[PDB]
């Protein structure tokens, strides 16, 4: 309780002074981390759709739950399942059984999705 | 006479009275509630980011697995269809239009 | 008591500036006078750090060991142009001669 | 009477002290009866009377002795309040050179020793007076009492000497007035020495309490300073923390 | 005889009377002498006799059992004072008659000389009254000075204590502050 001991205080202060700082700085850094994550993903979730004109939506079907949408509107879309022997859902443009079988074989047998989206895009655009 | 404190006791009393505790404490309650807000925003939006990191890593593991890789360091997109050592490099310049770009890309993916 | 002001002059907008006032020979503070206007109270800090203000672009501080008060301005604006006067009181008993601050558009 | 007067060792020692005092004070030179006198162990009545007369005249100068001192010895001792007086018989006083001299011899010694102590008792007083005439603040108290005692005994000395003049015959003309002034200067002088000594003690104490005071107000100034910087620093950190999250949120709530 | 008694009484010696200073001159003379000296010499006889009987009294006590010399020595000291006292005024023989078997015409003339002195001196005193102020001023100066020092240091500690008090509060305050903040950290 004597001024002569103030030395001691200068320490605890100094410690607290910067202990505070990093529980602040820590939080600050954490905050900075969060913002970035969104921004990037935003651009992603946006930019890709712009370049490919391809949007990936929840399907209306429980069974075929991935809806691929081509173009600037809902004009062309095809729904596919995630796993199974029946991977081709109901597209609105109403492709014929032969075409649907071709697509099904691109997905299930070839296991090549980029090819599936190429063929499906061509067929659906040609069906408009 | 000077180089000395005219009334040091008044100076220290003063020093105690303008040291505002409740203000800083209230600022820390503030910061806690800020963090909690965020944590819920982050969070309900970490199911929206598990649905944008599943929407995005489904259409990103998927788009990427199509061979389309955003290179935004160089302001370009890479298309690796064959993964044989050959890629297509498409600048993101405002110059080219969207229709021509799209047509070109889908031509390259169809090879 | 003598109040020695420093740190003014001509400055670009959007920049930053720090005015210093050193007392030689309780509260220490800043006023300002814009061209053709009346003196306006900027803000004060008591020997202890009671701060009474003006928005977040202006921040006052003090070093008691140096008997010096500081006015920090950020992202300077053309409305900041004025003569900034240091002032000190025993609680106005002492005034600086004023320091020109000119923000060039 | 409560003394080993008949013990030969006691007698020897006391004889030694007697001889030592009488010889030291020039008894034999002042009175030639016992010229170069050494240890009367077989005294002579005459000489006895000599010794008694000398010693008593040293105790009480001015006493008229009659032509026969043997007549006055008992009365002298009764006046002196001789404690052993009861052991002495008036009859035996006429001729003491006989059997009972062993008593009277003892008496003589008692005188000597008494004398020894008297000249002491008085001298110490004399000395003591001399000390009172020239006689850190908290530690030494009562000093003012010593200066007032001084001036009481300095005014006393002044009175007694100035009077010795006033009644004196040859001297009173030149040595009187000057003497006063001289005695008067000593006073104001010495206490002036005191005044200045205490002025200097005062100011150097001012540098004691001032060195300590300055140092203290300096470390106070220190506490005030770094305390202020501490609070300020904290508050800056808080402010920043509050703003940053605000902005982070500001840009992220567009769901378009 | 009469004039002498009148003077001595005018000196505030009430014990001086024609009856007791005549052939009826007896043991009371001791007292009278004691009153005279004590008044003119401004000293206490009992005090000097007290300082006469003590050499060193802490460790060694030989002084209680020697009654042989004590009363005698006090008697002779009180006498000696009278002896020198009368030497100054023109009598070099005190003879120890003037105390223990005193007479009328003997002591009276001498004590009269003393009185005439004391009156003369009393007139010479007023001459010295600047001294009384000077002595006072002088005896006053020291006192004033001796007061001053005290004052200073007494306030000195005050200034310290006060400061210390406030400092402690500040200390506690800060500690409190930190302590509370400790909760929300960690
Ligand atoms: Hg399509
Ligand atoms: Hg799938
Ligand atoms: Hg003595
Ligand atoms: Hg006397
Ligand atoms: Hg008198
Ligand atoms: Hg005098």
């Amino acid at each position: 309780a004597s001024i002569d001991a103030f030395s001691d205080l200068e320490r605890r202060m100094d410690g607290f002074q910067k202990d505070v700082a990093q529980v602040l700085a820590r939080q600050q850094n954490h905050a900075r981390q969060q913002l970035q994550q969104f921004q990037a993903e935003m651009r992603q979730v946006a930019l890709y759709e712009r370049l490919l004109q391809l949007r990936v939506l929840p399907g209306a079907s429980d069974v075929h739950d991935v809806r691929f949408v081509f173009g600037d509107d809902s004009r062309c879309w095809i729904e596919v399942a995630m796993h199974g022997d029946h991977v081709i859902g109901n597209s609105h443009p109403a492709l014929d059984p032969k075409s649907r079988a071709t697509l099904e074989h691109v997905l299930t047998v070839q296991g090549d999705l980029a090819a599936f989206l190429v063929v499906a895009r061509d067929m659906l655009l040609a069906s408009l | 006479k000077d180089n000395l404190l005219d009334n040091p006791v008044e100076f220290l009393k003063e020093v105690r009275e303008s040291f505002d505790i409740q203000q800083d404490v209230d600022a820390m309650k503030r910061i806690r509630h800020d963090l909690d807000v965020i944590k819920e925003e982050s969070e309900a939006r970490i199911s929206k980011e598990h649905s944008k990191v599943s929407e995005s890593n489904k259409k990103l593991k998927l788009y990427r697995s199509l061979g389309v890789i955003l290179d935004l360091e160089n302001d370009q997109v890479l298309i690796n269809r064959k993964n044989d050592g050959n890629i297509d490099i498409l600048p993101l310049d405002n110059n080219l239009s969207d229709f021509y770009k799209t047509k070109y890309i889908w031509e390259r993916l169809g090879k | 008591v003598q109040l020695v002001e420093s740190g003014g002059g001509l400055v670009h907008p959007g920049g930053s500036l720090r005015l210093s006032c050193a007392a030689s020979g309780h509260a220490v503070a800043w006023f300002r006078q814009a061209p053709g206007k009346e003196r306006d109270f900027v803000a004060s800090i008591n020997a202890v750090g009671l701060v009474r203000n003006v928005l977040g672009r202006f921040s006052i501080s003090r070093d008691f060991a140096k008997n010096e008060v500081y006015l920090q301005m950020n992202s300077l604006e053309p409305e900041d142009t004025a003569v900034y006067y240091c002032a000190a009181r025993y609680y106005y008993d002492y005034w600086g001669q004023g320091t020109q601050v000119t923000v060039s558009s | 009477d409560p003394r080993p007067l008949r013990d030969k060792n006691f007698q020897s020692a006391i004889q030694e002290e007697i001889y030592d005092y009488l010889k030291k004070n020039k008894f034999d030179i002042e009175t030639n009866h016992p010229i170069s006198i050494k240890f009367l162990k077989q005294p002579t009545q005459k000489g006895f009377i000599i010794i008694f007369k000398w010693l008593y005249l040293r105790l009480d100068p001015g006493y008229g002795f009659t032509k026969s001192i043997e007549n006055e010895i008992y009365q002298i001792l009764k006046n002196l309040r001789y404690p052993f007086l009861e052991s002495i018989n008036k009859s035996q006083i006429s001729a003491v050179g006989g059997s009972n001299w062993h008593k009277f011899l003892g008496m003589l010694h008692w005188m000597v020793r008494t004398n020894i102590k008297l000249d002491m008792c008085l001298n110490k007083v004399d000395r003591s007076l001399i000390n009172q005439n020239t006689q850190t603040l908290d530690e030494q108290d009562q000093r003012q009492e010593r200066y007032e005692l001084m001036v009481e005994k300095l005014l006393i000395d002044y009175f007694t000497e100035s009077y010795k003049s006033f009644l004196k015959l040859e001297d009173n003309y030149e040595p009187s007035m000057q003497e006063l002034k001289l005695g008067f200067e000593k006073f104001v002088h010495i206490i002036n020495t005191d005044v200045t000594s205490t002025e200097l003690k005062l100011e150097e104490l001012k540098v004691d309490l001032n060195r300590k005071r300055y140092k203290l107000h300096q470390q106070v100034i220190h506490v005030i300073d770094i305390t202020s910087k501490f609070k300020i620093n904290i508050q800056s950190s808080l402010e920043n923390s509050e703003n940053e999250l605000g902005n982070v949120i500001e840009e992220l709530r567009n769901l378009e | 005889l009469q004039e002498l008694v009148i003077c001595l009484q005018s000196c505030d010696f009430a014990l001086a009377t024609q009856e007791n200073i005549s052939r009826p001159t007896s043991d009371y003379m001791v007292t009278l002498y004691k009153q005279i000296i004590e008044n003119f010499m401004g000293i206490s006889v009992e005090s000097l006799l007290n300082s006469s009987n003590q050499e060193t009294g802490d460790g060694h006590l030989q002084e209680e059992n020697e009654n042989i010399y004590l009363d005698t020595l006090n008697v002779l000291v009180l006498n000696k004072i009278c002896f020198k006292f009368f030497e100054n005024i023109g009598v070099q023989d005190f003879n120890m008659t003037d105390l223990y078997k005193p007479e009328a015409q003997r002591t009276q003339r001498l004590l009269s000389a003393v009185v005439n002195y004391a009156r003369f001196r009393e007139e010479r005193m007023f001459d010295c009254n600047s001294f009384i102020l000077q002595m006072e001023s002088l005896l006053g100066q020291i006192n004033k000075l001796n007061d001053e020092i005290k004052q200073l240091q007494k306030d000195f500690e005050v200034e310290v204590k006060e400061i210390e008090i406030e400092y402690s509060l500040l200390s506690g305050h800060i500690n409190k502050y930190m302590n509370e903040m400790l909760e929300y950290m960690q």
